[PDB]
RNA sequence: GUGAAGAGGGAAACAACCCAGACCGCCAGCUAAGGUCCCAAAGUCAUGGUUAAGUGGGAAACGAUGUGGGAAGGCCCAGACAGCCGAGUCGGCCUGCGCGGAAGAU
RNA sequence: GAUGUCGGCUCAUCACAUCCUGGGGCUGAAGUAGGUCCCAAGGGUAUGGCUGUUCGCCAUUUAAAGUGGUACGCGAGCUGG
RNA sequence: GCUGAAAGCAUCUAAGCACGAAACUUGCCCCGAGAUGAGUUCUCCCUGACCCUUUAAGGGUCCUGAAGGAACGUUGAAGAC
């Protein structure tokens, strides 16, 4: 015989529903990468993708721990000489409140094109309410 | 201000405090006495 | 502790409401509310108020001995009030009062014009001499510093915008 | 690959890898890694009765 | 608030009683025709188009002649689009003329520059030359060093070399109005604006 | 003792450091150094303590009512300390973990 | 079995132990004008006589004529004292 | 700086509240949906018959050729091409 291996073309999928308020930031990333990979499944298969479809809400209310609110700090580069940018976790909640859980899930999956592919089957919104009612998501408590 | 690594009381109207994570003296008597950890 | 351990005697006339952590305190000069801290618990037994400490915290007493002290301030302000003082010395140095805005003069090229929050009267029994009345410590203090800030005592001859009871020191050249 | 297939079967169970083999060396089960993960996959029933097994060995 | 479109016709003078020359700018502004109202609820801001000049019939395509007709104007020689500010409105159909800018003091006006095409360093970032004796070896004009040694080992993004210049859109600020004449559909400011003779621009009252 | 003339695992990468000496095949099992939240295989294991500095994840002489533990002292219901009447308060010693002193060139 | 070494010209880029402009505390700070320490790198920051000079002295200006790293930046970019 | 306990006093700080610079984020000017996360709005064009086969986002024959685009010519205050 030979070992089992899963085929891109008869995989299964499902739709959940997650709700980030009052939630620890890395502890819940660990979660979500985990079943966006499909580690939880038994037919888990390291060159294919098994994972589940995910919306969260509620992106503006998630916590932190200690001093962090105003001392985490966001780097970047702009490729010009002399442009380092940075920014605060606070700043960074008032302007773009979806790009903390994205950074935060996409430093915890894999480099390369598999895991570019698996990032694309998250849905973060800021509010209370998204327009994805004809795929019947199910509620998932983390 | 006087600041250094050293500081302490100079007379008997002088007080240490500490605010914001540094330590201070602070007098009512004589202003030259103020004095800051840095 | 010492302190929070002295109960606030609540006199005739005054009216005290307790909702979780908001009280509501009401008399004939007004009204006054306040939200406390998450580690102290208050109690009305009959004609008291009764602050401790709540199970789970590490500085209840701290907390309880605050907030005794908040709560007597605003039984004082809500039947007496408090006032405050302010004097000018100088040569060519007023102030006057119109409405809700006080004008002084302190030797700029430009008038000063200052506006009062809400809840604080003033008065000019002279043109040297201002009388600040409230019900609330803080805001009082508060305006207090704010119009002294315009010129600060100075140190050769003492002119400038001072507290009624206030020592200023002098030195020679 | 053998190995995170087992994990995964079993935390739906309701025990951990490292728990489920230390049942099973205790009741004296000889099946190996190969052929567990095989009946993971393809016999649910029956791993769940090697879950019971493990279980009461530990109880 | 809003501007107009307008075309430049040229340069002159007007003497004052005094015996000033005041140099100017003559700027002609036809009306201006409302075609579409942009609003939140179905685009999500506020702003109106406009059209102006005139366009002969065989040179207008099927979709252009539909979406005129749909607002009742005729076809123009281009289109164009203003933002709105709270508690301006307009209608679809209306018309605009040059009396908005009676009590209006300072303007700034938009257009196109003229075109040099490939330049120099000399001529495009005020280089200095080298010697043109002593020695020089083929080395007149040319731009010199362009970087450092081992480290960094690379040239720098943003470097200053030659390339094309001019023929791009440039604005010019508070400019004073000498005179509005709604008779003959011109406005006099003072000073040069960019562009060529027989070019379209954009004016608006200033921001600063 | 090792490399030279020595492969395999750990220390991010890293001849000479730690574990260990490759005759050939296998889609079997147990361990060493080192490890068990995700990149990435295995405890978001159990019981009692300490830290609030992101210390952990760079550095001294010296300075300070940060705060955990231990053994002795002076005063005090015959009224102690502080301020202007009613239970505690003073200063040394030994020891655990933190704070300042702490400025560099894509 | 080769990585061209001082000075000048053209073109620059970073640090902060800050020369000017901005904000403060103490003064043996009356005012004008000064002394010393703390915070701050946005922008700005001479022309000539002598000598191969980098330096340096002298003449006359400026709010000011900062200190260092980049193969003591830069010859498949120039010169050759 | 205001109010305030631990520490019956005092204390800008531990809980709360107010000021404070050419440095930071905006406000001014230019590029910008290859932003593969490839967005929005207005208008315009196309309304025939059959056959085969391994039966499916399948292959072929006849009739039809729109909105628009490109090519050519006379050329520009646009330009190395």
């Amino acid at each position: 015989m030979k070992t089992f291996t899963a085929k891109p073309e008869t995989v299964k999928r499902d739709w959940y529903v997650v709700d980030a308020t009052g939630k620890t930031l890395g502890r819940l990333a660990t979660e979500l990468a985990r079943r966006l990979r499909g580690k939880h499944k038994a037919e888990y298969t390291p060159h294919v993708d098994t994972g589940d479809y995910i919306i969260v809400l509620n992106a503006d209310k998630v916590a932190v721990t200690g001093n962090k609110r105003t001392d985490k700090v966001y780097y970047h580069h702009t490729g010009h000489i002399g442009g380092i940018k940075q920014a605060t976790f606070e700043e960074m909640i008032a302007r773009r409140p979806e790009r903390v859980i994205e950074i935060a899930v996409k430093g915890m999956l894999p480099k390369g094109p598999l895991g570019r592919a698996m990032f694309r089957k998250l849905k973060v919104y800021a509010g209370n309410e998204h327009n994805h009612a004809a795929q019947q998501p199910q509620v998932l408590d983390i | 201000m006087k600041v250094r690594a050293s500081v302490k009381k100079l007379c008997r109207n002088c007080k240490i405090v500490k605010r914001d994570g540094v330590i201070r003296v602070i007098c009512s008597a004589e202003p030259k006495h103020k004095q800051r950890q840095g | 502790s010492r302190v929070a351990k002295a109960p606030v005697v609540v006199p005739a006339g005054v009216d005290v409401k307790i909702n979780g952590q908001v009280i509501t305190i009401k008399g004939k000069n007004g009204e006054l509310t306040r939200t406390l801290n998450d580690a102290v618990e208050v109690k009305h037994a009959d004609n008291t108020l009764t602050f401790g400490p709540r199970d789970g915290y590490a500085d209840g007493w701290a907390q309880a001995g605050t907030a005794r002290a908040l709560l007597n301030s605003m039984v004082i302000g809500v039947t007496e009030g408090f006032t405050k003082k302010l004097q000018l010395v100088g040569v060519g140095y007023r102030a006057a009062v119109k409405g809700n805005v006080i004008n002084l003069s302190l030797g700029f090229s430009h008038p000063v014009d200052h506006q009062l929050p809400a809840g604080i009267t003033a008065e000019c029994p002279t043109q040297t001499e201002i009388v600040l009345k409230g019900a609330d410590k803080q805001v009082i203090g508060q305006v207090a510093a704010d119009l002294r800030a315009y010129r600060r005592p100075e140190p050769y001859k003492g002119k400038g915008v001072r507290y009624a009871d206030e020592v200023v020191r002098t030195k020679e050249a | 690959l053998w190995i995170a297939r087992i994990n995964a079967a079993a935390r739906q169970n309701g025990i951990s890898y490292s728990k489920f083999i230390n049942g099973l060396k205790k009741a004296s089960v000889e099946i190996d890694r190969k052929i567990l993960a095989d009946i993971a996959v393809f016999d649910k029933v029956a791993f769940t009765a090697l879950v019971e097994k493990a279980k009461a060995a530990l109880a | 608030m809003i501007g107009l479109v307008g075309k430049k016709v040229g340069m002159t003078r007007i003497f004052t009683e005094d015996g000033v020359s005041i140099p100017v700018t003559v700027i002609e502004v036809e009306a201006n025709r409302v075609t579409q109202v942009k609003d939140l609820a179905n685009d999500g801001y506020r702003a109106i188009q406009v059209t102006t000049g005139a366009k002969k019939a065989n040179r207008v395509t099927k979709p252009e002649a539909g979406h005129f007709a749909k607002a009742g104007v005729e076809a123009g020689r281009g289109l164009w689009e203003f933002r709105l500010a709270e508690g301006e409105e307009f209608t679809v159909g209306q018309s605009i003329s040059v009396e908005l800018f009676a009590d209006v003091k300072k303007v700034d006006v938009t257009g196109t520059s003229k075109g040099k095409g490939f330049a120099g360093t000399v001529k495009r970032w005020n280089f200095r030359t080298q010697d043109a004796t002593h020695g020089n070896s083929l080395s007149h004009r040319v731009p010199g060093s362009i970087g450092q040694n081992q480290t960094p080992g690379k040239v720098f993004k943003g470097k200053k070399m030659a390339g094309q210049m001019g023929n791009e859109r440039v604005t010019v600020q508070s400019l004073d109005v000498v005179r509005v004449d709604a008779e003959r559909n011109l406005l006099l400011v003072k000073g040069a604006v960019p562009g060529a003779t027989g070019s379209d621009l954009i004016v608006k009252p200033a921001v600063k």
